[PDB]
Order: structure tokens, then C-alpha cells, then sequence
RNA sequence: GAUUAACCCAAGUCAAUAGAAGCCGGCGUAAAGAGUGUUUUAGAUCACCCCCUCCCCAAUAAAGCUAAAACUCACCUGAGUUGUAAAAAACUCCAGUUGACACAAAAUAGACUACGAAAGUGGCUUUAACAUAUCUGAACACACAAUAGCUAAGACCCAAACUGGGAUUAGAUACCCCACUAUGCUUAGCCCUAAACCUCAACAGUUAAAUCAACAAAACUGCUCGCCAGAACACUACGAGCCACAGCUUAAAACUCAAAGGACCUGGCGGUGCUUCAUAUCCCUCUAGAGGAGCCUGUUCUGUAAUCGAUAAACCCCGAUCAACCUCACCACCUCUUGCUCAGCCUAUAUACCGCCAUCUUCAGCAAACCCUGAUGAAGGCUACAAAGUAAGCGCAAGUACCCACGUAAAGACGUUAGGUCAAGGUGUAGCCCAUGAGGUGGCAAGAAAUGGGCUACAUUUUCUACCCCAGAAAACUACGAUAGCCCUUAUGAAACUUAAGGGUCGAAGGUGGAUUUAGC
């Protein structure tokens, strides 16, 4: 809780989605009836922090494994990395730690965003001539 | 009920709300404002804002009537109340100087005090232990002696030992035995002051 | 699949099973890698690996999941209980923990070398590791501690007398 | 399936507006009025006689509103053709409760580091209207939970303006007795006239201003009409309680119901009537003393399987 | 438990009217009378003679429309006159519809000596309120 | 079972019988680690290397000792003591204080976790003293083994099977009270058992892999010994052995069954626990009643030639908002036969049903379709500072009706009780068809008794009259009190001791109701 304000603004920065609260029960595993058939799901999870506020892990983790998606996440030491597919291992707790992974997360997204858009125009613009 | 919980009951008192506003203390002056919002019953029949109202002598009347006849029930205690001052007068001229300033006159004041000489204190409770009841001594109510002093004088008038005599003698006869501490009604609250008094070696049956 | 009705039950079950499905690994497209003996629970499925021709000699409900996978050859024996819910879920964790020739190699860095009576002794590699291949050979062992099966060396051995064994059946 | 649920669309609706207008256009031809200064009241009158229903449910009878009055407001399409969703809490499931509590908790860490009557917080049922999304009781409070915190705090001009938003306005009734209007006879005397009922007796009582306090009913002296004593006290007890005893004149009319059902309902006409020649203070105790209310106790009916109305056959 | 006039839940496959929808207790709340006529207002007479009409007039149409009728009669009576309001199916060719009119009206106006004219309203298939 | 068709084999078929296929699995709870330890013949590889809890806390045996309590005796005092949910019996050289005084039993420490092979061992001191430099190793050899019990001789505070007395109870060979014995103790012999169960063998080792049916005390490996193979018969019978003579150990079969069993799930139940409750409700508490009398009315018995149905809650002035004939289905007698009906049936089955209801409901559930968990078992599915649930629809709710927002009606899902009704009507199945159908005449439906509900009363807050609330009379064997009985008249009707009303005569019980019980904010 901590650290939701946060992350939700960086997500609204860096054009994309957050879920900083109460994961009700089939958000990925039952997208379909919740939100529609034609519904798009997330082609890549960053777990900030895996565990929930009981010590456990998060469900979405092993929900986005049934529904093979590709999950980042930072694993502290009391956490379980076996389902995430790119585990980073480090502080999950600090505020000067969760500071840096938004502001690199966050640029590295950026980047790549306007990266296509240069790739593209060069593409289209060659492309006409 | 017709009426909703938002209805309060009425404050019928007339010498109130004559209170200056600068004897309103800060507590009770805001109560007088709250009660603008809230919405009032309509007074019952019964009671009205006259001086003469007696909250026992009503309350005496409603527990004697019969079917709604509340003409009678009312009439047989104003009859009852007039056999009182007469007997009192009768008792008064025919008495030596010196014991007229011993002899009350007005009905009122022997009828309060007549049902609180029959006030009991404590009072026998039917309580379950072992598989039996016990009738132990328990302390009544306030409100309970109040009653059961009712009750008595009402159901001694109503049983039928007297052949033919008229209620209103009968309940007069009754309350100025009282008043001298005399009587069955007192003698039937010495009997359950002498039961709750033998049987005091059960008073840790009860829990409250 | 569970339901009050039994049409209603055949739906969910068939339209879950297939958001659980397995790849099963099949030599030739015909047979299993290698000889599987696990035990699920207290049933205990022993298969084996069969040549083509030899057809599904095993449990009627293995007969069924094995034309499903595409196994066409196999001999298996089931023992201990006869649940058929332990057999289904035993048998497809047994099919999709099995080993092949190319991991071996690779885990390995050898050649894995085919000898067949029919061809005689020419060797055929069936895999080769993509890796370094080890320039040393795995140490010959004199005799082998790998625990075997008295159901397997009384068969060889020419002692298990059944009057049900080896019976005349249709194809299957 | 045969059942599916009732989905509207945007060009569904559009071609709605239009068969409304046409409509109205009709319904005034109909009726000889001019189509532009046709309202929807004079629809709600001409639907009426045109298709006169008498169904007890309002909701039931026929009704031509304006497609964005009948039909529900619908969640939108919430993604592109890519299939990106256009907020970012999409996956929450509640993206406008959520947006809500992001924005709120926003604006209270801004006070840090720079550092009423009539009025109601808007209602669950209210709330889910202006998000177009379901919501807990739980959330509800929450959400309660964090404007009041706003409020606590030192909010600016601009946070005032945000609470507002949620906060609904109550018409309160004032309790004050409405005063007849004191009119005057063909001598002169001025009185006031009011009616009052209890069970199934009606009164009206005339008070004179000035009287010898004498009481008519039904042109009989009220000692005669009412021979028992309590209700001469009913009678009185309007006039003891403001202390003007033999004052005014009174000429009333009962009728109905029976020997106590008719001074009640005189009680109360007077009472009424007397709240004109009387202070406004004196007026709000009449209401405190409960003299002005009239009392909703009347008989209940008996039911078919009981003895009586609330009295039970005897069980065997 | 209460039976009359209620269509019992179901999985929800099932689809009934407006009319068999609501109960006997909303008759009229939510719902008119299919028959209107004054035999059963303060004063006036002749109730069980208007009935009898009405039970036999709902046979007669059930029984000369067969599988066309969508929904219940409307019965109106003003003076003389008897109207029978009805929704129909258009699986029916109309040939034969304008037979059953001509021949239901003058068979039923020699019957109960009044004249009857009958207003059909196709519908292509049966209205759904909702589905139990 | 017959018939028809079909299936399999086929000059065979296939009923009875016999035989052929049986050991590398297990032993915490399913049948199995047999109470303990030692060794032998022998087997093993855990024996050399190579290493880490000697000693001390409640082992054992012997001798001696004694702090607290008790018994007994003595003095002084008192008149009772004991017993308990509450009593009785018992005792009264009894009880209380003080003092003297054990062959019995060993608070606290001990929240310790030790000794010993196990059994078992917890007051003090002293003596002797606690096997083994590989492991394993016995129903029977060798030696031990709680309690109970036998034999013999002692002791005796208390407790205490049996027994006797007292009480409870339908009974009480029991539970509760009292008293007392065998016995528990010592010495010397015997007996040789246990849920002797930490139900989990000894030794060595591992924590990786498929963790693992379930539960319990996680799962395995090596080695060895012992044991076990459906249940019951059977901790039996026979045999043998034994200081055991109603004994212990070892320990079958026949007859019989097609299951037994172990561990979970759900639900119900509980003279089940905690907590919180019941507002006309469980109990007490407020008010009027019931059961008491008479009458009315229903039912059950009985009766009659003479219906049916409902019949614990949820039947019982119920179907009937209704039986003199009719209604009518009943009984007796007579009559008719394609019959009011392109017949008919109040014939059986409500355990074939629709239909209309009761009931829990004075409830708050109900559920499609998905998802997840449990290793993909039956099953289950919440925590808001949130941990797997989302939910259309049905219901509640909301709306509506009545005098509003209140209250009362109405509504009230899915299910339950094979609940009610084939006699509302309809109807499936089986049955009757000169009769189980149809019609006519006459007729019964009572009361020894018991019971339910109701009416009227037992009076003086009453009775009668006038009035409709300022009255006058009455008032206990000519009072209160019958709507009953008897007689007459009238009304309806074709028909009335008969139904109802009224009048007259009559003037009973009854004097406030046992056990219990109903309704109402
Ligand atoms: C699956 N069958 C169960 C089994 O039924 C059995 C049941 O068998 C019974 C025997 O006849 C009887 O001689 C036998 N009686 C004896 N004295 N031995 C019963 O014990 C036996 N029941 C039983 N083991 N549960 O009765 C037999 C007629 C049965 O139906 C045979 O199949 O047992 C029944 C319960 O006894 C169950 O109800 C059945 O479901
Ligand atoms: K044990
Ligand atoms: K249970
Ligand atoms: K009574
Ligand atoms: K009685
Ligand atoms: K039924
Ligand atoms: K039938
Ligand atoms: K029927
Ligand atoms: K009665
Ligand atoms: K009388
Ligand atoms: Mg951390
Ligand atoms: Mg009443
Ligand atoms: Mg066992
Ligand atoms: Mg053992
Ligand atoms: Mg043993
Ligand atoms: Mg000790
Ligand atoms: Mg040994
Ligand atoms: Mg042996
Ligand atoms: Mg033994
Ligand atoms: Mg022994
Ligand atoms: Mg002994
Ligand atoms: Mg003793
Ligand atoms: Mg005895
Ligand atoms: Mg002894
Ligand atoms: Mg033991
Ligand atoms: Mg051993
Ligand atoms: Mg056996
Ligand atoms: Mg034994
Ligand atoms: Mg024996
Ligand atoms: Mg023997
Ligand atoms: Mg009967
Ligand atoms: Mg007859
Ligand atoms: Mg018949
Ligand atoms: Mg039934
Ligand atoms: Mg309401
Ligand atoms: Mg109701
Ligand atoms: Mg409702
Ligand atoms: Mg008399
Ligand atoms: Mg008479």
C-alpha cells in the first residue's frame, strides 16, 4: 500500500496498466466473462513485489503462468521465484530501492516506445522514396 | 405500532416550558431545540395538563376496568375517594381537641400512602436448580412493589368474601385500614416477609 | 466433469480438457522413448517399448488415451489399484517426464547408437549432441545395481505360468 | 441460449432520437398544438387520454420519454481495435472507483507538504450512477472515509469544489404549524377557522378573539353535548395549557365516530384555530405538548383466518 | 405454497408472456382485465351471461385458429357490439385467415344475436417477455 | 412362465464337478514388530581406518531414619457430630482446642525431563552397585515382568470388591450416603497376565529424487530377526507343557456369509460447548380466557338395514359462505336397458398425475454458466490495513393496495413431509357394461361414554326499567342464572313433535374451576 500511489502514476507515465489493489479472483483466468471475449490480456506482468500483504505469493503469478504470460518480478528473500520467469533479486521494501526499479522500468519502456516510432518513420519515409 | 420510531412522546408538564430561558442550562436548552425537528405523538385521553392529575390514581383507575368501561372504573374511585373525606369528616367532628391534628382529612394523601404501607421489599422468585424449584428471595422493582401493592387491594375488593357491599366502600374500608397499617393487604405483605425471611439460606440460588 | 445432468457434465469436461492438454514425445511417431515404471499414488503402470506391428496390449482405457496421443505401439501392465482417474493422471505425467534420444545426447555429449537384430550389427545414430561431444567414453561398469522387476526375469527366465497371458485378441 | 441480455448500441439509440422527434411532431398534430413549444409534460397528458390506463404501478402504463430517460446507461466499449484498454486500471475492474480514490489520495499529500445542515454524503444506490459501476457497501465507506479526511484538513478553494460534488442537498420541512388566516364576520369580531379528525370523527371549530369563554357544538352548550367530565377536559386542556382560560368563543361542528372520537377531533380544530391569536413560541410548545398532531391511530382490520385483527383462533 | 397463475422457475430455457408472467396478484397493478364489461359494476345484472360468452368465445377461437394464436383474447364489449382483439402468427397463409374472420364473425352473430367483428394483429413469432 | 424376434456356438450345445494361472508384497490405525533382555549354531558388512555428551538429576537391593496429616489415649470445655442437588440411616465414652504418639503413604521443588532391559522409578542418609571395544540373534533355553490373585505367618492409620443397612426408581442385584471385610503393606514361596500401546522392531545411514492414497507422529535406503495372508467361529475345542486345577501359554477345523474392515466427506442428530439472542416469545413477568357447570357444535367409540373424505405439529363450526324432501354419493324394495350424451360409472389407485393448497416461511436463501483449490477423490470456496471467487435469473428487498415514510394486508423462491384432495372438474392405468350404470317410492343419520372448540353464566364494576351516562327500584329457596325441556301460536314451504322466531310455563346444575394449557405489544 505503501508504494500503490506510486506505482500507479508511473504506469500512467509510461502508457501502461496497474493493478496495485485486491486482486479478485479471476482477473486472467476468467477475463472473458469479467470484462468481455474480446479482451486483450496483459503480454507482460511486472510483479514489484511479490508477495501479498499475508506473506504469501501473489496469485497472479501462478494465474499468469496457466495463461502463459511472461512475469518480471523482484524477489526479496523471502520470496518464491520458481514461476517467475525473470526474477531480479533484490530489495522489495525500501523506498529508495522501488524509487529506482519504477525509474529504470519506466525509462526503458519509454525508450523502446519512441524507439519504434524513429524505426517506423525512416521505414515509411525510405519507403515513399 | 401507527406511529414511526421518529414519533417522541409528549412532554405534557406546563410549568416546563415556562422556565426562563436564563435558568436553561446549556444541556437542557439545546434538548429545547432539538425537540422543534423531531415529531410529536398526539396526547393520549387520559391525561391532561389540568392540577388536579394524579399519575396513581389514573394508573389505579385503568388497572380496576372491565371491558373499556372506563365511566365506572373512574367512577368508583371518585365514589371511593368521596367515602374517604366523609368518613374522615364524620371522624374529625366527633373527636377530641387534641386528636383533630392527628386525623388527615384529604383522600389523596391517605391513598399514596396506604399503597406504599403495602410496598413490599423483597419478594419470592421460582428459580430452577437440581431439577426443582426454589421460591427464593429475590429484591423486587421499584416498579413491581409499586404494582403488586395495586394488584393486592384490587383483588382483596374483588374476592368474594363480602356477600353484598359496593366497591367503593369496600376499597374505602380497605384503604384506611392501611393507612393505620392494619388489614389483610398489609397482612399478606408480612406473609411473604416472613417466607423470604425463613427461606434465606437459598439467596446464592439466584445469580443476578 | 460435474453436473446434475449427465449431457451437461460431457461439455464441461470435453471444453476444459482442452485448455490442459500435454505433448506426449513419440519415437517415430509410433512408440515411447524408453520403458516407464511409476507409481501414481497406489496404482503402479509399468509400460514398455514395442516394436511396429506389436499394436496396444495394455489397459482398455490406455488403449483409448494412447490412439488419442497417436501411440500406436506399447505394452503396458497395470497394478496396485485400478482407479481410473489415478491411471489417466499417472499415465500422462509418466508419457511427459520421458527422456529422448537428443536430450540424452546432449546431457550426455555422446552419441546414442541404434543396434537392431534385423539390421545386424550396423549402428544407426538416432541423435547426436549439438554441443561439444566428449572425447571420453562413459566407464564400462562390470555389473550394473539397478534394482529390477521379478515380473520381467520370471518372464525370461521361462517360469510365469498364466493361462491369460499372450491371448489371441482382436487389433487394437 | 435462448436468453440474452438486452445489449443497446450507439446507432440502435440514434435511430431512437429520431422516431421520438417524428413522434412528437405526430402527437401534436394529434392534439392541434405547435410542435416546438411541445414539452414532455404535455406528452406525459396527451399519453394519458389517448391510452387511459389505471394500473396502481406508474411504471406499468404506457409512456413515450426520450430514449435517453428509458434506456439504461451502458459500460462503453472499453479498448481499440488494437485492444489496448484506454485507461490505465482497466485490469482493476473498478477503473472509475479506483481513478477516484487515486485522485483523493492525491490531493491529500499535497496539503501535507504545502502545510454542515442541509447537506447529505451521496447515497451507494447514487454513486454508481455517476461511475456507471457496481459497488460494495465496503467500498462505499471507504470512499467516505477519505473525503471526510479531506474535509478535517486545511483544503483549498479547488478541494471544495471536489467534496461538493458528492455532497447531495436535503429539503428539510420546517415543523412550524401553518397559521389560518384571521378573517372577520359581518360585526366585526375576528376568528379563525380550522378542521381537525380523530378516528372517524371531523370538526370544525370557529374561535372567536375576544370571548366570555362559551363553547356551541353542534348548537348545544358542551357541558350538555358532552356530559362526561374527560372530555370537557379535552376540551379545555388547548386553552389551560396558553394560560387563556375564558377568553374566546368558540362554534364548532362533530360529526362522526363517537362520544370520545368527537372532542379529540375538537381539541385539535381549536388547538389549530387558537395557534392564530397566539406568540409563535407559544405556537411550537402547542406542537411539543402535542396538540397539533393528528392522531394516525385508527381500527384495524380483522384478518380472514384470525378471530380478530392480531387475535388468533384458539391453537388445538 | 401459492400455485395459481404462476409459471414455476426453470433453468431458463423457458419463455413465457407478459401475461403469464405476473401473477394473480397484480391483475391489476401491473396488468389489465382481457375481458371489459359492466356486469360486474355496483348495479348492473346479467354477470353470468356475459361469462358463459367468454369461456366458450376463448374456446371457439382456440379451437378455429389453431396454432396461431400467440397470446390471449382481448374481449370488448360496447352496447351491442362485441370486438374480439387477437395476436396471431403469420405462419398461416392469409387466404385462410379471411375465412376464419367471415366465418367466426357471422356463425358467432347468429349464436348470440349481436354483431362481432374480429381484429387480428400478425406477429412473426411469439413475444418474449423474459425467460424463466 | 408362454409366445414372437434376435444373439453366440454348432453336430453339437454346456448344467454339475475337477483341474490348469498363485511366494521378491506387507506389519502406526486395515490381518501382522508376538511384554523385556542375553546368548548359542549361524548370518550380515553398519567391525581396522575415522573422530564428538565418561561423571551428576527420580535404576536396583539391604539397613536405619522422619516432616506434614491421621488414629488412639488423657485433660479442659461444649451438646451434638457425620452426610448433601436434597434427605434418611448411622454415631452420641461424640465434637473442638492443646499435648503425647506408625511395620501406612511419601505436598512444593517438577514450567525439570533424568535413571533403568522393560515393568517401573520422584521423602532423608549410608553401603554395594548400573553387562559388552562390530552388529543381529528365541512364545518354548536362561533370567526378569504393573495391578489383581493363591498359600503361610505378622501388622493395621486410611481406603476398599463382597456383604449389610439407608435412599432413588415402574424395578435398581446400579450410580448417591453409611459401616465393615478380603485385599493394598512386611517376610517367604508361587502365579506369569495388560489398550505390558510412544500400537510405530534391532543396528547403520540419508534429506536429494517421483514429497506423499487418507488420517496420525514427513518420506526413504541397506541389513537382519520375528510375524501376517477375507470375516466370523476363536484370547475357543483337542493335544502337550507348567508349584498354575473356574488357570496360563501354544492353537485348528467343520457348519456359515459375500462381505468384514481402515481412513476421510456431506448431512442429520446430540439429556453437545462457548458467545449472543428471543418482545407476545423459550421461561419468569403483565391482561383476558380454557380445563369445572349447562347448552350449541364437531370428532371418536358404541349402535343402526343405512355414506365418503380430513384426522400429531399442519384434523376436529375442517370440504359445508351449511343435510326436513331435493342436496344424496348411503340403505331397503320395485323398475329400465344403445340408456340426457357418437353412452355411462361419486368404481380402485392422491404411492401415476395436472389443477388448487397446507407446512417449515413469524425463513433467507436458490441457481444457470464460467473460474480456481484439493497432486484433477467425495467435496470445498472468507478475512476490507482483504488471503479465489465472479454471477444473469428466482426469491427476499424495492415498488404497489389500504388512512403516509409507520403499520397491516398481499407476496413469499428451491426444496421437505411419496403431506391433502380421483367425491370440484379433468385425467393415465386396471376394472364393471341386464350393471360397479340409470331412474322412482320410503327411510336412517341416534346417544351409555369420552374428547375438542365455542356460547351463556355463576352476579353487585351486578339485575330490571327510564334514559343513552347527575335517576329510581331489585338483591339468595318468588334473587342472579338455560339460546335447554314442556305447551301453544306464527314465518317459510307441497310437506315442520321436527327448521327458525316469539310468547307462556318451568327456575336445574352452577357460587369461579385439578393436572395442565391458549392468544395478544
Ligand atoms: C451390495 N449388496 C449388499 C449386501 O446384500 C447382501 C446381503 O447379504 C446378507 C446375507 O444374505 C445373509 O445371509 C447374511 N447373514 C448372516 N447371518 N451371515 C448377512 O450378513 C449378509 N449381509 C451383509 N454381509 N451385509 O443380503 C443378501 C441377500 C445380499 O443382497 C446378497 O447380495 O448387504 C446388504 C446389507 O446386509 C446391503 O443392503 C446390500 O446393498
Ligand atoms: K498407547
Ligand atoms: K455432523
Ligand atoms: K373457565
Ligand atoms: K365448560
Ligand atoms: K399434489
Ligand atoms: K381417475
Ligand atoms: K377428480
Ligand atoms: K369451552
Ligand atoms: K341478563
Ligand atoms: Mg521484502
Ligand atoms: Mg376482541
Ligand atoms: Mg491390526
Ligand atoms: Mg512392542
Ligand atoms: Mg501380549
Ligand atoms: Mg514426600
Ligand atoms: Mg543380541
Ligand atoms: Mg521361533
Ligand atoms: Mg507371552
Ligand atoms: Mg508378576
Ligand atoms: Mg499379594
Ligand atoms: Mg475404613
Ligand atoms: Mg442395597
Ligand atoms: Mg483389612
Ligand atoms: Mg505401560
Ligand atoms: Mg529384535
Ligand atoms: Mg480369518
Ligand atoms: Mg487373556
Ligand atoms: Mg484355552
Ligand atoms: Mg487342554
Ligand atoms: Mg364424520
Ligand atoms: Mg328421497
Ligand atoms: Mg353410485
Ligand atoms: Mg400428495
Ligand atoms: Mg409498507
Ligand atoms: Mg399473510
Ligand atoms: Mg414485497
Ligand atoms: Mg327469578
Ligand atoms: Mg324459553
Amino acid at each position: 500500500r505503501q508504494f500503490s500511489y506510486l506505482i500507479e502514476n508511473m504506469a500512467r507515465d509510461c502508457g501502461e496498466y496497474a493493478h496495485t489493489r485486491y486482486f479478485r479472483g479471476g482477473m486472467l483466468t476468467n477475463a472473458r466473462l469479467l470484462f468481455g471475449p474480446t479482451v486483450r490480456l496483459p503480454d507482460l506482468i511486472i510483479f514489484l513485489h511479490t508477495l501479498n500483504n499475508i506473506f504469501e505469493p501473489h496469485v497472479a503469478v501462478r494465474d499468469a503462468a496457466k495463461m502463459n504470460i511472461p512475469t518480471v518480478g523482484i524477489v526479496d528473500t523471502n520470496c518464491n521465484p520458481c514461476l517467475i520467469t525473470y526474477p531480479v533479486p533484490g530489495n522489495d521494501d525500501s523506498p529508495l530501492a522501488v524509487h529506482l526499479y519504477c525509474r529504470l522500468f519506466q525509462t526503458a519502456i519509454t525508450r523502446a516506445k519512441e524507439k519504434r516510432q524513429q524505426v517506423e518513420a525512416l521505414y515509411r519515409l525510405q519507403g515513399q522514396k | 405500532s401507527r406511529y414511526s420510531p421518529e414519533f417522541k412522546d409528549p412532554l405534557i408538564d406546563k410549568e416546563y416550558y415556562r422556565k426562563p430561558v436564563e435558568e436553561l442550562t446549556e444541556e437542557e436548552k439545546y434538548v429545547r431545540e432539538l425537540k422543534k425537528t423531531q415529531l410529536i405523538k398526539a396526547a393520549p385521553a387520559g391525561k391532561t395538563s389540568s392540577v388536579f392529575e394524579d399519575p396513581v390514581i389514573s394508573k389505579f383507575t385503568n388497572m380496576m376496568m372491565i371491558g373499556g368501561n372506563k365511566v365506572l372504573a373512574r367512577s368508583l374511585m371518585i365514589q371511593t375517594l368521596e367515602a374517604v373525606k366523609r368518613k374522615q369528616f364524620e371522624k374529625y367532628h366527633a373527636a377530641s381537641a387534641e386528636e383533630q391534628a392527628t386525623i388527615e382529612r384529604n383522600p389523596y394523601t391517605i391513598f399514596h400512602q396506604a399503597l406504599k404501607n403495602c410496598e413490599p421489599m423483597i419478594g419470592l422468585v421460582p428459580i430452577l436448580k437440581g431439577g426443582r424449584f426454589y421460591q427464593v428471595p429475590v429484591p423486587l422493582p421499584d416498579r413491581r412493589r409499586r404494582f403488586l401493592a395495586m394488584k393486592w387491594m384490587i383483588t382483596e375488593c374483588r374476592d368474594k368474601k363480602h356477600q353484598r357491599t359496593l366497591m367503593p366502600e369496600k376499597l374505602s374500608h380497605k384503604l384506611l385500614e392501611a393507612f393505620h397499617n392494619q388489614g389483610p393487604v398489609i397482612k399478606r405483605k408480612h406473609d411473604l416477609h416472613k417466607m423470604a425471611e425463613a427461606n434465606r439460606a437459598l439467596a446464592h440460588y439466584r445469580w443476578w | 466433469g460435474k453436473a446434475t445432468d449427465r449431457m451437461d457434465a460431457f461439455r464441461k469436461a470435453k471444453n476444459r480438457a482442452v485448455h490442459h492438454l500435454h505433448y506426449i514425445e513419440r519415437y517415430e511417431d509410433h512408440t515411447i522413448f524408453h520403458d516407464i515404471s511409476l507409481r501414481f499414488k497406489r496404482t503402479h503402470i509399468k509400460m514398455k517399448k514395442q516394436p511396429k506391428g506389436y499394436g496396444l496390449r495394455c489397459h482398455r482405457a490406455i488403449i483409448t488415451i494412447c490412439r488419442l496421443i497417436g501411440i500406436k505401439d506399447m505394452y503396458a501392465k497395470v497394478s496396485g489399484s485400478i482407479n481410473m482417474l489415478s491411471l489417466t493422471q499417472g499415465l500422462f505425467r509418466g508419457l511427459s517426464r520421458q527422456e529422448t534420444h537428443q536430450q540424452l545426447a546432449d546431457k550426455k555429449g555422446l552419441h546414442v547408437v541404434e543396434i537392431r537384430e534385423e539390421c545386424g550389427p550396423l549402428p544407426i545414430v538416432v541423435a547426436s549432441p549439438r554441443g561439444p561431444l566428449r572425447k571420453d567414453p562413459e566407464p564400462e561398469d562390470e555389473v550394473p545395481d539397478v534394482k529390477l522387476d521379478w515380473e520381467d526375469v520370471k518372464t525370461a527366465q521361462g517360469m510365469k505360468r498364466s493361462v491369460w497371458s499372450n491371448l489371441k485378441r482382436a487389433a487394437t | 441460449p435462448t436468453s440474452k441480455r438486452e445489449t443497446y448500441t450507439e446507432d440502435f439509440i440514434k435511430k431512437q432520437i429520431e422516431e421520438f422527434n417524428i413522434g412528437k411532431r405526430h402527437l401534436a398534430n394529434m392534439m392541434g398544438e405547435d410542435p416546438e413549444t411541445f414539452t414532455q409534460e404535455d406528452i406525459d397528458r396527451a399519453i394519458a387520454y389517448l391510452f387511459p390506463s389505471g394500473l396502481f404501478e406508474k411504471r406499468a402504463r404506457p409512456v413515450m420519454k426520450h430514449p435517453e430517460q428509458i434506456f439504461p446507461r451502458q459500460r462503453a466499449i472499453q479498448w481499440g481495435e488494437d485492444g489496448r484498454p484506454f485507461h490505465y486500471l482497466f485490469y482493476t475492474g473498478k477503473q472509475s472507483y479506483y481513478s477516484l480514490m487515486h485522485d483523493v489520495y492525491g490531493m491529500l499529500l499535497n496539503l501535507e507538504k504545502h502545510q454542515v445542515i442541509g447537506s447529505r454524503w451521496l447515497i451507494k444506490e447514487e454513486l454508481e450512477e455517476m461511475l456507471v459501476e457496481k459497488l460494495s457497501d465496503l467500498d462505499y465507506m471507504q470512499f467516505i472515509r477519505l473525503l471526510e479526511k479531506l474535509l478535517t484538513s486545511q483544503c483549498g478553494a479547488a478541494e471544495e469544489e471536489f467534496v461538493q460534488r458528492f455532497r447531495r442537498s436535503v429539503t428539510l420541512e420546517s415543523k412550524k404549524q401553518l397559521i389560518e388566516p384571521v378573517q372577520y364576520d359581518e360585526q366585526g369580531m375576528a376568528f379563525s377557522k380550522s378542521e381537525g379528525k380523530r378516528k372517524t370523527a371531523k370538526a370544525e371549530a370557529i374561535v372567536y378573539k375576544h370571548g366570555s369563554g362559551r363553547i356551541k357544538v353542534n348548537g348545544i352548550d358542551y357541558q350538555l353535548y358532552f356530559p362526561i367530565t374527560q372530555d370537557r377536559e379535552q376540551l379545555m386542556f388547548p386553552f389551560h395549557f396558553v394560560d387563556r382560560l375564558g377568553k374566546h368563543d368558540v362554534t364548532c361542528t362533530v360529526s362522526g365516530g363517537g362520544r370520545s372520537a368527537q372532542a379529540g377531533a375538537i381539541r385539535l380544530a381549536m388547538a389549530k384555530a387558537l395557534c392564530s391569536f397566539v406568540t409563535e413560541d407559544e405556537v411550537e410548545w402547542m406542537r411539543q405538548a402535542g396538540l397539533l398532531t393528528t392522531d394516525p391511530r385508527v381500527r384495524e382490520r380483522k384478518k380472514p383466518g384470525q378471530e380478530g385483527a392480531r387475535r388468533k383462533f384458539t391453537w388445538k | 405454497k401459492n400455485r395459481a397463475a404462476r409459471v414455476r422457475v426453470s433453468k431458463g430455457d423457458k419463455p413465457v408472456t407478459y401475461e403469464e408472467a405476473h401473477a394473480p396478484h397484480y391483475i391489476a397493478h401491473r396488468k389489465g382485465w382481457l375481458s371489459l364489461h359492466t356486469g360486474n359494476l355496483d348495479g348492473e345484472d346479467h354477470a353470468a351471461e356475459r361469462t358463459v360468452e367468454d369461456v366458450f368465445l376463448r374456446k371457439f377461437m382456440w379451437g378455429t385458429f389453431p396454432g396461431c394464436l400467440a397470446d390471449q383474447l382481448v374481449l370488448k364489449r360496447r352496447g351491442n357490439q362485441l370486438e374480439i382483439c387477437a395476436v396471431v402468427l403469420r405462419q398461416l397463409s392469409p387466404h385462410k385467415y379471411y375465412f376464419l374472420v367471415g366465418y367466426s364473425e357471422t356463425l358467432l352473430s347468429y349464436f348470440y344475436k349481436c354483431p362481432v367483428r374480429l381484429h387480428l394483429q400478425t406477429v412473426p413469432s411469439k413475444v418474449v417477455y423474459k425467460y424463466l
